[PDB]
RNA sequence: GGUUAAGUGACUAAGCGUACACGGUGGAUGCCUUGGCAGUCAGAGGCGAUGAAGGACGUAUACUUGCGAUAAGCCCAGA
RNA sequence: GGGGAGUGAAAUAGAACCUGAAACCGUGUACGUACAAGCAGUAGGAGCAGGCUGUCCUGUGACUGCGUACCUUUUGUAU
RNA sequence: AACCGACUAAUGUUGAAAAAUUAGCGGAUGACUUGUGGCUAGGGGUGAAAGGCCAAUCAAACCUGGAGAUAGCUGGUUCU
RNA sequence: UAACGGGGCUAAGUAGUAAACCGAAGCUGCGGCAAUACUAGUAUUGGGUAGGGGAGCGUUCUGUAAGCGGUUGAAGGUGUGUGGUAACGCAUGCUGGACGUAUCAGAAGUGCGAAUGCUGACAUGAGUAACGAUAAAGGGGGUGAAAAACCUCCUCGCCGGAAGACCAAGGGUUCCUGUCCAACGUUAAUCGGGGCAGGGUAAGUCGACCCCUAAGGCGAGGCCGAAAGGCGUAGUCGAU
């Protein structure tokens, strides 16, 4: 029935997702911009989006954190260092999904998805 | 010698065929099904060529006994009456008048009142 | 589960009826003038007047 | 002015490729362009490349505008199949025909 | 599972191969019906 | 003329049918045949250790045909 | 893959190649068809559309009557 | 455990598979199991015996021939 | 409903009387055809399975025919018109591009809807099921006409007495490189065990060959057997 449920399954087990997810907030740190399918755009937001409220305090608790979540050290090293400071007064709204058309290979719909206010 | 049979098979399926012009489906399009069709229409068209005769007749009978009734007699009694006054118009006439020229017909209506 | 009968090829149209395909949303860009999915970014990069790619 | 491009013995099931030309049938050539470009048919790329060659032949072979122009006549023909066998269980094999299709699309200034 | 085609070329050449054939009366009546058949191979 | 009422009622075709036109597919038919079939009259009725039948592998500036390290040939005589 | 150009007597003789049937699949046009029940026709029949010029021809066929394929095998088959 | 096997169930039954998969199951230094090569051949072989097996076939293999066996049976049998 | 065919009926029921009418491919009328008798007319007759009998149509081939028709368009194909009781005939537009064939005879591989017929083609189911282990992907970049699937980088996951590395067998160029992407590849493919071309396999010591023999095979003579052969000595082969 899935009533006031929420989260998408994707096709995919929840270790996966949690894999893959923490993956793609890694890649979107990295490189500020990142071309998936839409609906794993607006998960994506779920993930990325509490990873940057964290950096907006910095802590060894919350470095630890973030490396808990990403196990990534260059993205918690970027997330502390960058994206907080950046979005410090911002209050959320730190990505945005660009709907970008299909594609080829399987006429997925794709979107950008990207941080706000990139200094490029 | 050796026969070979293409041209006239064909021949044969394509009357058939130019007569199965019209019918639904297989019926006009596969011989095996044109054919039981073909046939069909023919038997149809024989047993109908009689029954013609049966459903005008009918129906011209209908026709003068409504005229009839307007002109105050039944067709039995009316056709007793023209018999008697040995009028011999059919009723494919007489039906014809009934519609074509009204006062004919109570004028016959009269004389087979008359005859009575 | 199988046919005692072909179908014709009328039914079979009759069931394809609803087989018709249905165009896409378009719109054109203010700035590019690019025709491109409604809601949806340019091939140039361009969404609503403004180059996001 | 007509122009008639065809691509024959196009790998798609004239069926799927019809679907398509449905689409574009008595449209504008510039309606018809963009129809085909947010498909996300197969049909519609082959389709949208015979249709740009049919434009082509009518610029170059004929002389005309690309704005004055209309799909006349767009159909999808019967190609070739090709058979093939596709091993099912128990030692049973089924037979695949891969349709194929001849586009043919006219433009026309009229 | 193990199918009935287990090939080894000896085993082959033993039971089927010209010399094999050429033995006996019976093989090379095989052989000279292949031969007068038209058959490119004689023997496996 | 308008309003109201009553009666009546075309114009829809998602699709489908029939007919026609023009096509596609397909490869029938017709015409054709460098192949067969049945004979007649002749020939020759065997080939093989002087290594056959049939092959393998080669051979010219893949396969078929020919040839055999003298390898699509060498010699000789006629034509 | 095609369109021109060119070749050819012919290119819907263009190598997927003489002729090019049927099944089967399309596009176009006319007519019918969304209150109507069944071997799909038949006898009748309005309307509409083309011709020809309306006791004509062609196509379609609202509506009405009648009407349970074929073969085989059987005492007997819509079965 | 390997390896050999195949007791139960579910799946599968136009299979992934003309006998399997998954979970369990038996044997597991022996009358064990396995490789290579040998031998036995059709009223014949071989069988710790099920008419089992002898190339996905077995109360008499497969191929070719007799051979167009025979079929008081079934089907079918073509223009007016 | 469902024991009038229905509606419905108190007569539209039942019995009767009178005079009507409807009603069949019956009878009659009118037109036509045929069979058989008779003398072209009469008269009778013309439902039909198994089956008997009679008369024809058309096809291929032979003569007729070195004739006749044909590139000024044959056959075949496809329309149309027309004729006959029918099989079918004739004419003709278009297509087609070289044969056809009167008449009268002659001879048959002479007529197909069926045989769970045979061969090919093409339907229906249906754009349906499925796309072959639920070990799993995400992203950046590249190349390209095009990238979910190729290359590359960073992450993730899976096997690890194997899903790694070797060898024998078996296969046979699948190996490596360049190139191509039609078909093949259950999608696409720039990729491939696919196509195409070129290249690549180096031994006293590994293996084979070789020496040796096992089971067993063959087997000079031999023994035995209608023939074919069987068995077997000396031998000679035969690896595992």
């Amino acid at each position: 029935m899935r009533h006031r449920k929420s989260g998408r399954q994707l096709n995919r087990n929840s270790s996966h997702r949690k894999a893959m997810f923490s993956n793609m907030a890694s890649s979107l740190v990295r490189h500020e911009v990142i071309k998936t399918t839409l609906p794993k755009a607006k998960e994506l937001r779920r993930v990325v989006e509490p990873l940057i409220t964290l950096a907006k305090t910095d802590s060894v608790a919350n470095r630890r954190l973030a490396f808990a979540r990403t196990r990534d050290n260059e993205v918690v090293a970027k997330l502390f260092n960058e994206l907080g400071p950046r979005f410090a007064a911002r209050q959320g709204g730190y990505t945005r999904i660009l709907k970008a058309g299909f594609r080829a290979g399987d006429k997925a719909p794709m979107a950008y998805i990207e941080l706000v206010d990139r200094p490029a | 010698p050796r026969v070979k049979r293409g041209v006239q098979a064909r021949a044969r399926h394509k009357k058939v065929l130019k007569q199965a012009k019209g019918y639904y489906g297989a019926r006009s399009r596969v011989y095996r099904v044109a054919f039981q069709a073909v046939t069909k229409a023919g038997q149809y068209a024989y047993r109908d060529r009689r029954a013609k005769k049966r459903q005008f007749r009918q129906l011209w009978i209908a026709r003068i006994n409504a005229a009839s009734r307007q002109n105050g007699l039944s067709y039995s009694r009316f056709i007793n009456g023209l018999k008697k006054a040995s009028i011999e118009i059919d009723r494919k006439i007489l039906a014809d008048i009934a519609v074509f020229d009204k006062a004919a017909f109570a004028v016959l209506v009269e004389k087979a009142k008359a005859a009575l | 589960a199988v046919q005692k009968n072909r179908k014709t090829r009328s039914k079979r149209g009759m069931r394809r009826s609803h087989d018709a395909l249905t165009t896409a949303a378009l719109s054109v860009d203010a700035t590019s003038g690019e025709t491109h999915l409604r809601h949806n970014v340019t091939a140039e990069g361009y969404y609503r007047g403004k180059k996001v790619i | 002015m007509e122009a008639i491009a065809k691509h024959n013995f196009a790998r798609i099931s004239p069926q799927k490729a019809r679907l398509v030309a449905d689409q574009i049938r008595g449209k504008s050539v510039d309606q018809a362009l963009e129809i085909l470009t947010f498909s996300n048919k197969k049909a519609a790329e082959l389709v949208k490349k015979v249709l740009e060659s049919a434009i082509a032949n009518a610029e170059h072979n004929e002389g005309a505008d690309i704005d004055d122009l209309n799909v006349a006549k767009i159909f999808v023909d019967e190609g070739p199949t090709m058979k093939r066998i596709m091993p099912r269980a128990k030692g049973r094999a089924d037979r695949i025909l891969k349709r194929s299709s001849h586009i043919t699309v006219v433009v026309a200034d009229r | 599972m193990k199918r009935t085609f287990q090939p080894t070329v000896l085993k082959r050449k033993r039971t089927h191969g010209f010399r094999a054939r050429m033995a006996t009366k019976n093989g090379r009546k095989v052989i000279n019906a292949r031969r007068a058949k038209g058959r490119a191979r004689l023997s496996k």
